[PDB]
């Protein structure tokens, strides 16, 4: 009877950055996905691998809710098989991804005049990320062929660039809060089921 | 008839002293034994001590032996209970009752025991001061419900009446809840039809004797 | 010193026959007493030394005194009879009571009507937000309330007080008081309290916005 704590996912006052994206395992509860798509609040809503109609009828063994924050132009990279700064160094969606990605604009709650630079994103890395691999490393990356002993110099930068979220910016650079629901189906009895299955 | 009226309990910090008064009326007092039993808020009854027909037989209970003494003035038909070394746990409402069956106590078996006739809630509050409440509306929005919010008052005995207590139908006064801040919290609600939300004016009369506070608060819709 | 036992938490329809058995501890007690304690009032001696009720009682009560075990019989249950019933022993002077028996008269099931209340703007000046949800005139008291702020349960933020059963209609009434501050009230937008009662099929959610 106890429903899945989706309200503890989207409405959360504090969201993490994207380089350190948060994950809340969802298990042993009842899905009510009708709350998601019966709403005009979500800007980008793209279900990958799952039916657009069987949403409330399915039953997956486990569900993972990956929630973080990026700007308006970076949500196009939250999709299986994409290339880009977020889609290489922060959050990598596998090609066989099976779940629904939910995005909406939050330019009023995650921005403030003068600046709200709490949010970060990984700008540099010497290798692309693997799927679901959370990277929060804090070492000074080296760009050129000239070594760096940690000194923040010409080609030695801190690998986490802050997000400048002000209300008076272009849409592409406004805070969008993202929730990625990952449907895990293992050789085990299901735990997260819908209301009409 | 016979009435064991009591008065003398209040609010006192732990470690001090405070004596209780039980007043006898009607029956012959120097003929019956007298008991003292207390009941905590939400708990059950608990025996305290007892006295004979002034036969010098106290026989107090435990956790109070040396801390309470029973005294009676049979020429005054009044029975007392001297408190001292206040364990803060002693916060309870004390009842004094008659007895006519005890053995080494009152001479001869007359009548039953423990015809309670009790009163006088005795609260051994901590150092925290006696605080008056802050009444807030519980305005409605659209039977229609309507109430007031009695919040942040340390002493418990608060009362409430709606529009000079001539409106007593459909009224629900709730017991208090103890907040985390050591203060109580009470709500009193009345459900009235929507056809009278604009015609008749509703006011809650909150009364708090220990704080000496009385606030008449209106309740107007949003 | 004894630890007198008693089966509490009784429920019977109007005009029935109920019993309470106070079995004593070591050193078998003779001649217990039976009292009734309605809410807000001092107790009243119903029965004498294990039998022989006093004068004034409506004679619907009785009991039998046999050594270690005792019984308290009520015939012809009354609407104006809901109270708490204690048994007291007196043969060793440290008198000890029973557990007390709350009494609820079985009435036709009542569904609850639920009303919500926002915190007053006057309270917001004190930096506190107290949201109040009402449950009123429902006879089965085993109802649950779960506050859903933005559809997320708030555990450890609410206290609910349940009234004594009413005398005329014999229905309960409880009221939960969700307590917040001005800060965590100003980041959320919708406040509701879901209700589940023995006379409810689907949950009842009364909500409001700020
Ligand atoms: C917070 O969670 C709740 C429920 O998951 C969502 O609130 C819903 O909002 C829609 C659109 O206004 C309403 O039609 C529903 O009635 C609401 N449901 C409840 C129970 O409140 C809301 O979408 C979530 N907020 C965020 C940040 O996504």
């Amino acid at each position: 009877t106890n429903l899945c704590p989706f309200g503890e996912v989207f409405n959360a006052t504090r969201f993490a950055s994207v380089y350190a994206w948060n994950r809340k395992r969802i298990s042993n509860c009842v899905a009510d996905y009708s709350v998601l798509y019966n709403s005009a609040s979500f800007s980008t809503f793209k279900c990958y691998g799952v039916s657009p109609t069987k949403l409330n009828d399915l039953c997956f063994t486990n569900v993972y809710a990956d929630s973080f924050v990026i700007r308006g132009d970076e949500v196009r990279q939250i999709a299986p098989g994409q290339t880009g700064k977020i889609a290489d160094y922060n959050y990598k969606l596998p090609d066989d991804f099976t779940g629904c990605v939910i995005a909406w604009n939050s330019n009023n709650l995650d921005s403030k005049v003068g600046g709200n630079y709490n949010y970060l994103y990984r700008l540099f890395r010497k290798s692309n990320l693997k799927p679901f691999e959370r990277d929060i490393s804090t070492e000074i990356y080296q760009a050129g062929s000239t070594p760096c002993n940690g000194v923040e110099g010409f080609n030695c930068y801190f690998p986490l660039q802050s997000y400048g979220f002000q209300p008076t910016n272009g849409v592409g650079y406004q805070p969008y809060r993202v929730v990625v629901l990952s449907f895990e189906l293992l050789h085990a009895p299901a735990t997260v089921c819908g209301p009409g299955s | 008839e016979v009435q064991l009226v009591e008065s003398g309990g209040g609010v006192v910090q732990p470690g001090r002293s405070l004596r209780l008064s039980c007043a006898a009326s009607g029956f012959t007092f120097s003929s019956y034994a007298m008991h003292w039993v207390r009941q905590a808020p939400g708990k059950g009854l608990e025996w305290v001590a007892v006295l004979s027909y002034d036969g010098s037989n106290k026989y107090n209970a435990d956790s109070v032996k040396g801390r309470f003494t029973i005294s009676r003035d049979n020429s005054k038909n009044t029975l007392y209970l001297q408190m001292n070394s206040l364990r803060v746990e002693d916060t309870a409402m004390y009842y004094c009752a008659r007895d006519g069956v005890s053995v080494t106590m009152v001479r001869g078996v007359i009548g039953p025991l423990c015809d309670y006739w009790g009163q006088g809630t005795l609260v051994t509050v901590s150092s925290a001061s006696t605080k008056g409440p802050s009444v807030f509306p519980l305005a409605p929005s659209s039977t229609a419900a309507l109430g007031c919010l009695v919040k942040d008052y340390f002493p418990e005995p608060v009362t409430v009446s709606w529009n000079s207590g001539a409106l007593t139908s459909g009224v629900h006064t709730f017991p208090a809840v103890l907040q985390s801040s050591g203060l109580y919290s009470l709500s009193s609600v009345v459900t009235v039809p929507s056809s009278s939300l604009g015609t008749q004016t509703y006011i809650c009369n909150v009364n708090h004797k220990p704080s000496n506070t009385k606030v008449d608060k209106r309740v107007e819709p949003k | 010193i004894q630890m007198t036992q008693s089966p509490s938490s009784l429920s019977a329809s109007v005009g029935d026959r109920v019993t309470i058995t106070c079995q004593t501890s070591q050193d078998i007690s003779n001649y217990l007493n039976w009292y009734q304690q309605k809410p807000g009032k001092a107790p009243k001696l119903l029965i004498y030394d294990a039998s022989n009720l006093e004068t004034g009682v409506p004679s619907r009560f009785s009991g039998s005194g046999s050594g270690t075990d005792f019984t308290f019989t009520i015939s012809s249950l009354q609407p104006e009879d809901i109270a708490t019933y204690y048994c007291q022993q007196y043969d060793n002077l440290p008198l000890t009571f029973g557990g007390g028996t709350k009494v609820d008269i079985k009435r036709t099931v009542a569904a609850p009507s639920v009303f919500i209340f926002p915190p007053s703007d006057e309270q917001l000046k004190s930096g506190t937000a107290s949201v109040v949800c009402l449950l009123n005139n429902f006879y089965p008291r085993e109802a649950k309330v779960q506050w859903k702020v933005d559809n997320a349960l708030q555990s450890g933020n609410s206290q609910e007080s349940v009234t004594e059963q009413d005398s005329k209609d014999s229905t309960y009434s409880l009221s939960s008081t969700l307590t917040l501050s001005k800060a965590d009230y100003e980041k959320h937008k919708v406040y509701a309290c879901e209700v589940t009662h023995q006379g409810l099929s689907s949950p009842v959610t009364k909500s409001f916005n700020r």
